[PDB]
RNA sequence: GCCCGGAUAGCUCAGGGUAGAGCAGGGGAUUGAAAAUCCCCGUGUCCUUGGUUCGAUUCCGAGUCCGGGCACCA
RNA sequence: GCGGGGUGGAGCAGCCUGGUAGCUCGUCGGGCUCAUAACCCGAAGGUCGUCGGUUCAAAUCCGGCCCCCGCAACCA
RNA sequence: GCCCGGAUAGCUCAGGGUAGAGCAGGGGAUUGAAAAUCCCCGUGUCCUUGGUUCGAUUCCGAGUCCGGGCACCA
RNA sequence: GGCGACACACGUGCUACAAUGCCCACUACAAAGCGAUGCCACCCGGCAACGGGGAGCUAAUCGCAAAAAGGUGGGCCCAGUUCGGAUUGGGGUCUGCAACCCGACCCCAUGAAGCCGGAAUCGCUAGUAAUCGCGGAUCAGCCAUGCCGCGGUGAAUACG
């Protein structure tokens, strides 16, 4: 979900990236 | 007590069943599996015990799990008490730890509400 | 011993994880287990495990001397 | 809609069977706009029924819809001292409205676990007869025809 | 002590092939509120036992237990 | 002298028949209202006058003490 | 004259480790300014004496200012 | 130092309680804006936040840039779960003189309440509501889930 930052989505709400959500 | 202290769920898969393990989110799940070489979508119930050893002897030398990390935790928030840090202090009431606001919310630290009298108005 | 009330004890044999075979008596005959005392970390010398830490802290810090003199 | 009556709205036939009725179909299933979503549920649950009791999909849900249609319900009026159910017949236009609305609301409370299985079976069942969103329906009926009494004071 | 009665759903009571209705409870419609009204649903060896029947809450022998009723008390 | 009574803040159940403290109001939080009342939704508060006893167990049964009401006190 | 009960701030009254409420008065918030409400402050040898107690407004023993009751007789 | 307090009470919101969903991989289609101790292509080190390099652009040219829901493939199988992501332990990164009170991120671990919400109450009549992502102003950084905007997909109903 939106409020996990473990994930995906969660990084794209945040507007973040990571291992979870690359570039 | 199949491993580490505890019984993980027969019926699905490795890397998800692992993690009911304290200590083991889905990440250690992953690396544990490929570093011992077992697929990650073997059912629980279709471990060979060769499998089943193999993988139990890996968890619990490599990381510190269940009993004896909690141990660890606790023995980390005892210290910041004792010493005493603000820190400490928080986990002395029972408050947020990390600089949230406490006028609202905070319920899950707080815990249920303890409703109170308010101030009475004029007639 | 009284008749018809108590389970057989037999010959049996407990095989642990760590290759360690017991021979002893039992309800059952063949028994598979995850620890013993051969292989337990309590009882294997001081098997440490993963904890060397003690603990460490603090002042294990060090990282570095930087700030000058 | 003080001023005048509202317009009726006209909406596209869908592609796949040629049909209005089965858009408006498709328009109850939408959640959030999904359109296409919603569109496959509907065509997967075609395939459903299709292969299950070999029939034509459009015949069978056509027939679901007839049969959930409530010729009469109740309907609050006035007046002065009290507030009424008075028994009212339904217009075609809500007749279609309230079947389509009730079928996918007894097809998303059945135990099925797939969206597609849980509107083709309770289009089977309410072809039938069976089925919650025909339940729905007989028991709209039965209220109003009920509340006879209060005939007279209908407009 | 003898007759006349009953037991049936949480309560109130109705009746060879049957299992009821009214209220309580539950949801829904309705609403300012409280009801009222309306639609659906839940609640049984029809006290126990033993028999008649093709079978029975039902007939009957029967025991348990509250109903009544009438007499007597050295 | 004899009878009854003492239990959430108020007024009353519960005791006879030991195990389970209930009802109306009041109080506290929230709704409706421009606002108050009425109203509607939630919640807290009584270890039962005290001491002693019986009992596995006492508001409850038995005593003792403190109260609080009531009735009596006649023949001269 | 004989039994029972109250003496606690200026008033009216709660209640074993020198204690409170209200009200009165002073501030302060509120207000256009007031009322009301809310907040804060001052308030005292807790009637006298003896006793018990490390310790008494508190428990005791009296006493006291006063409050309900007892009183020819035939 | 405090405006960041916390037994409590209210408003406006964010994220959810899941299968019309969640996840991983692969693959598309916007618009409006911003940008010279600025935006930063691409290369390499790091699981990563980032770091070292290092072109292009004073910008309809260079860059922020990937739009996301969607589409394709597979996994999950009704579980307080691969739903949810709060809380807490630990280890890091960056801005900054300085992140104790009191920053945003990243990673490992932790994985709470929550099973659709009492009385009550809000918005919207069409490219609207719902849902999905994008940008900017303020600004070192940022507690923005706020605000002002931009497009993507796209309803239901109005008897009276
Ligand atoms: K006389
Ligand atoms: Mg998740
Ligand atoms: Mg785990
Ligand atoms: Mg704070
Ligand atoms: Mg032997
Ligand atoms: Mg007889
Ligand atoms: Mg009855
Ligand atoms: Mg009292
Ligand atoms: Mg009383
Ligand atoms: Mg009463
Ligand atoms: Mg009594
Ligand atoms: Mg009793
Ligand atoms: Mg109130
Ligand atoms: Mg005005
Ligand atoms: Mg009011
Ligand atoms: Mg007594
Ligand atoms: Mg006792
Ligand atoms: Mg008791
Ligand atoms: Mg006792
Ligand atoms: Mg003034
Ligand atoms: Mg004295
Ligand atoms: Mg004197
Ligand atoms: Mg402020
Ligand atoms: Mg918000
Ligand atoms: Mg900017
Ligand atoms: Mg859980
Ligand atoms: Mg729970
Ligand atoms: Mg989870
Ligand atoms: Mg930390
Ligand atoms: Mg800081
Ligand atoms: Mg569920
Ligand atoms: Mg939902
Ligand atoms: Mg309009
Ligand atoms: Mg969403
Ligand atoms: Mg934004
Ligand atoms: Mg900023
Ligand atoms: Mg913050
Ligand atoms: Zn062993």
């Amino acid at each position: 979900g939106k409020g996990d930052r473990r994930t995906r989505r969660g990084k794209i709400w945040r507007g973040t990236y990571g291992k979870y959500r690359p570039r | 007590a199949r491993i580490a202290g505890v019984e993980i769920p027969r019926n699905k898969r490795v890397d998800v069943a692992l993690t009911y393990i304290y200590g083991i989110g889905k990440a250690r799940a992953k690396e544990a599996l490929e570093k011992t070489g077992i697929n990650p979508a073997t059912r629980v119930k279709d471990l060979t015990e060769a499998e089943v050893v193999r993988l139990r002897e890996y968890v619990e030398n490599t990381w510190k799990l269940e009993g004896e990390l909690r141990a660890e935790v606790a023995a980390n928030i005892k210290r910041l008490m004792d010493i005493g840090c603000y820190r400490g202090l928080r986990h002395r009431r029972g408050l947020p730890v990390r600089g949230q606001r406490t006028r609202t919310n905070a319920r899950t630290r707080k815990g249920p509400r303890k409703t109170v009298a308010g101030k009475k108005k004029a007639p | 011993m009284k008749e018809g009330i108590h389970p057989k004890l037999v010959p049996a044999r407990i095989i642990c994880g760590c290759g360690n075979v017991i021979e002893t008596y039992s309800t059952k005959p063949e028994i598979y287990v995850e620890v013993c005392s051969k292989c337990h970390p309590f009882y294997t010398g001081q098997q440490r495990f993963v904890d060397t830490e003690g603990r460490v802290e603090r002042f294990q810090r060090r990282y570095g001397d930087s700030y000058r003199k | 809609a003080r001023r005048r009556r509202a317009e009726v709205r006209q909406l596209q036939p869908d592609l796949v069977y040629g049909d209005v009725l089965v858009t408006a179909f498709i328009n109850k299933i939408m959640r959030d706009g999904k359109k296409n979503l919603a569109a496959r549920i509907f065509y997967d649950a075609c395939k459903i029924i299709q292969e299950k009791t070999g029939q034509e999909p459009l015949k069978v849900f056509k027939q679901a819809v007839e049969n959930v249609k409530p010729r009469m319900e109740v309907r609050s009026r006035r007046v002065g001292g009290a507030n009424y159910q008075v028994p009212m017949e339904v217009s075609p236009r809500r007749q279609q409205s309230l079947a389509l609305r009730w079928l996918v609301q007894a097809a998303n409370q059945r135990p099925e676990r797939r969206a597609a299985v849980r509107i083709a079976h309770e289009l089977m069942d309410a072809a039938e007869g069976k089925g919650g969103a025909v339940k729905k329906k007989e028991d709209v009926e039965r209220m109003a025809e009920a509340n006879r009494a209060y005939a007279h004071y209908r407009w």
